Formats: C-alpha cells, sequence, structure tokens
C-alpha cells in the first residue's frame, strides 16, 4: 500500500480499515489484504500489552 | 555474578595500564564478557 | 598420508574451529608460540636491558637534553622497541608454565580462567624483576612469583 | 572494554545479526575473541594508490621468481654433479637415475612449496583487492600480514568495541531503503529475509 504497512504483517482488521479510510484520503490508494486465524498463543503473543 | 564481573573489569584494567601481550588481554577480555553474559543469563551460551 | 596436500588443509581447517569453550580456545591461542631455552632467555633479557636503558635515557634527555638528530634519535627509538616486543615474546613463551602451575590450585573459590589470569600477573612481575646475570633458569625463578 | 548484551546477540532472531547484516555465528567469532573483522576500509584512498600498491606486489612477486629462479639453476648445478657422480662412473642405469629421481622430489617439493607461497601471496593480494566493511577473517597470520603490508588501508579489531564501532558507522536511513527496495522488486528467499 501507502501507509508503513509492511507485506505479510497481521494488524487487526479495526485498525486497517481506519488507516484505509485515512489513506483513501489525502490522495486515494488502496492497502489491501485477506483475513487470517491464528492460534489462541499468537494471539495472546501479539497484543498491544 | 556482581563479583566476577567487578573482578575481571579491575583485573583488565590492571593489565591493560601495567602493559601485556594482546593475546593476555584479549583472553581477560572474553572472560569479562562472559562474566556479564553470566550475570544476565546464566547458561544462555555454553555451560552455565 | 603428509604430503601433497593430503593433511596440511586438515590442520587449517581445524586450527579455524570456534571452540566456544573459553579455556580451550585459550589453550589453542596459547599452543602458537615455541618453547624457548637458555639461550634464547638470555638475549631476550639483553634485549629488555637495552630496551629500558635506551628509555631511561631517553627520559633524561626530555628535559635538560638536546635537540637530538635523527641519528640518535631513531636508533634509541627502535631500541626500546625491540626490548619491549623482546619482553612481550618471553612472556607469550612462558605462559604455558604459568597455566601447568595455576591448573593445581583450582576447585576452590574462583575458576580455572581467573587462576590463570592471576598467575599471568606474576609472570608479569617476575619478567619485570628477573636478572640473567645470576645464571639461573627462568622456569626456577618465575614459580615464585607466580605462586 | 564494551561487551555486547546477550538479550540482542543471541536470541532465537539474532536482532545484531538482522541488524548489521551477520550470521549469528560471525557475531560469536567477533565477540568472542576468535577473529578479526574489517571495521572499516579507505576506499577512495585504496583506489588511488591501487596502481603503486599493485606495482609493489608485482615486484615482490618478481623478488619470488627470482629467488625461485636462482633454486632452477643450483638444483641445474646439483643435476651436473649428478651426472659427473653418477654417468662417469660404474653404475647401474637404476642405480645412476636413483639419484635423478632424488632430485625429482627434491625439485617437485621445493616447486610446491613455491607454489603454496605463491597462492598465500595472491591470497593477500585478492583479500586486499576485495576487502569491504563488515568483513570477516578467520586465520589471524593472514589479518598480520594484511596489518604489516597495509597498517593502513582500513581498520579492523576483534571484538564488542569492533562491533561497536560498526554500529556507530550505520547509515540506517540508507540501509532500511534498500531493504525496501529489494521488498519491491525481488521475491523468494530474498523476499523472506528482507522482511
Amino acid at each position: 500500500g501507502s501507509t508503513e504497512f509492511l507485506p505479510g504483517s497481521l494488524i487487526d482488521r479495526a485498525e486497517f480499515e481506519a488507516e484505509n479510510r485515512r489513506v483513501v484520503a489525502e490522495g486515494g490508494e488502496p492497502a489491501a489484504g485477506r483475513p487470517v486465524l491464528m492460534g489462541i498463543t499468537k494471539a495472546s503473543l501479539a497484543t498491544d500489552s | 555474578l556482581y563479583r566476577r564481573v567487578i573482578n575481571r573489569n579491575n583485573r583488565l584494567k590492571r593489565l591493560i595500564d601495567l602493559g601485556a601481550p594482546e593475546i593476555i588481554v584479549n583472553n581477560e577480555k572474553r572472560m569479562l564478557q562472559e562474566s556479564v553474559d553470566a550475570l544476565f543469563d546464566n547458561g544462555r551460551r555454553g555451560r552455565p | 598420508e603428509d604430503e601433497s596436500e593430503a593433511l596440511r588443509q586438515a590442520r587449517k581447517d581445524a586450527e579455524l574451529t570456534a571452540s566456544a569453550d573459553s579455556v580451550r580456545a585459550y589453550l589453542k591461542q596459547i599452543g602458537k608460540v615455541a618453547l624457548l631455552n637458555a639461550e634464547e632467555e638470555v638475549e631476550l633479557a639483553k634485549r629488555i636491558e637495552a630496551g629500558l636503558y635506551a628509555t631511561q635515557l631517553m627520559t633524561e634527555l626530555s628535559e635538560r637534553g638536546e635537540k637530538l638528530p635523527a641519528a640518535q634519535r631513531r636508533d634509541m627509538m627502535w631500541i626500546c622497541r625491540d626490548g619491549d616486543r623482546a619482553k612481550n615474546h618471553l612472556l607469550e613463551a612462558n605462559l604455558r608454565l604459568v597455566v601447568s602451575l595455576a591448573k593445581r590450585y583450582t576447585g576452590r573459590g574462583m575458576a580455572f580462567l581467573d587462576l590463570i589470569q592471576e598467575g599471568n600477573l606474576g609472570l608479569i612481575r617476575a619478567v619485570e624483576k628477573f636478572d640473567y646475570t645470576k645464571g639461573y633458569k627462568f622456569s626456577t625463578y618465575a614459580t615464585w612469583w607466580i605462586r | 572494554a564494551p561487551v555486547t548484551h546477550i538479550w540482542y546477540f543471541k536470541g532465537v532472531p539474532s536482532r545484531l545479526g538482522y541488524l548489521l547484516d551477520l550470521a549469528p555465528k560471525d557475531l560469536e567469532k567477533i565477540i568472542y575473541f576468535a577473529a578479526y573483522v574489517i571495521t572499516s576500509v579507505d576506499e577512495e584512498m585504496r583506489h588511488n594508490e591501487l596502481s603503486t600498491l599493485e606495482a609493489e606486489m608485482a615486484v615482490e612477486r618478481k623478488a619470488v621468481e627470482d629467488q625461485r629462479d636462482g633454486e632452477l639453476e643450483a638444483r641445474a648445478q646439483k643435476l651436473e654433479a649428478d651426472l659427473a657422480e653418477l654417468e662417469a662412473e660404474g653404475a647401474k642405469a637404476d642405480a645412476r637415475r636413483k639419484v635423478r629421481d632424488g632430485g625429482e622430489r627434491e625439485m617437485r617439493q621445493i616447486r610446491d612449496r613455491a607454489q603454496r607461497e605463491l597462492d598465500r601471496l595472491e591470497d593477500i593480494w585478492s583479500t586486499f583487492t576485495k576487502l569491504a566493511p563488515k568483513q570477516l577473517i578467520v586465520d589471524e597470520n593472514l589479518y598480520r600480514e594484511l596489518v604489516d603490508r597495509y597498517g593502513e588501508y582500513f581498520t579492523g579489531a576483534m571484538g564488542a568495541e569492533s562491533i561497536q564501532k560498526l554500529i556507530e558507522n550505520f547509515d540506517i536511513d540508507a540501509e532500511a531503503e534498500s531493504l525496501r527496495d529489494v521488498i519491491r522488486n525481488g521475491k523468494g528467499q530474498k523476499k523472506l529475509r528482507a522482511l
């Protein structure tokens, strides 16, 4: 895309959609991805705390 | 662990301030590095 | 066998090894200097004596000296460096005696490498206070200082 | 003396290894005083003096050639003495060729030794030519030769202070942009490594 998003990364869909909405404005371009599911251990390790 | 690190550091500074062969000084530096690594993680590298 | 690039590359690849254990690495590093004998040690003593004398002369010449010409300055600097290098050479020769002595005091208090380095300091002291004119083998004098 | 943090040196991924683009083994070899690393090289000065330094290496090589030719003439004289001592007096064919074979083995071993001296000399010269920063050299004998021939043209050390120097002279923005360009252009194992 065009917003600090390395390919192959995992980010919660809420922030990803917020950044896509913020990037379609101020110069329209998409940052695309696909839903993925990760185990409970991985999800708990990849938290914001 | 803290005593080991202090001893190695003081010995190294004495060695460099007295003047010694580079192989002796390097052995002392390696010992100091291993002591610091033991302080934080005992057994992460080599035998603990 | 011995010749035709048979085992020399094996020796090289063996010497190019991590040897993650610090004591084994130190033994490998100490293994690269040959042992000396009475003659080699006495001329090393001569060289270090010359270096010390030249250093004292230059210290005297520093204040209350003369504008030393290059012929009278470069030679003194060279003999100083030669003496220091000879001292270093003797030390690296006799670290094997140091470790042989320090192997016996293990098992209590401090570790093998700490004992080795203390013996190395003792060897520094012994070389600094050695005297070749007495006509004695250096090992006997150095053992007392190492201990 | 500086010491590296074990957390950032040794781990499941090596943070320091990824940062400096060095294998974890390389880091240990450097950190634990087992080999030398070329902290920096004087690029422009090396290029400027490459012509004259190649001249110096060429004349050293020509002196090597002169010494091996002197060895050749010495063994020619030895062969002449062998002819005088064998083919002039009573001897069998194999008896008179035994000294010839002894000479053959002597010159083959001497020329082999001169050859390996030649490989070590050209290895020294080649390593000087393609010497680059953050390049690792085992076999401290080669480092000693490189230092005594070429004390300048580069600075290399061994240990956590050498690693600290490497981290010091690190164009982080340029490295990141190069990694991003590799991400955009190259694919595959390079893509995963760059990620």
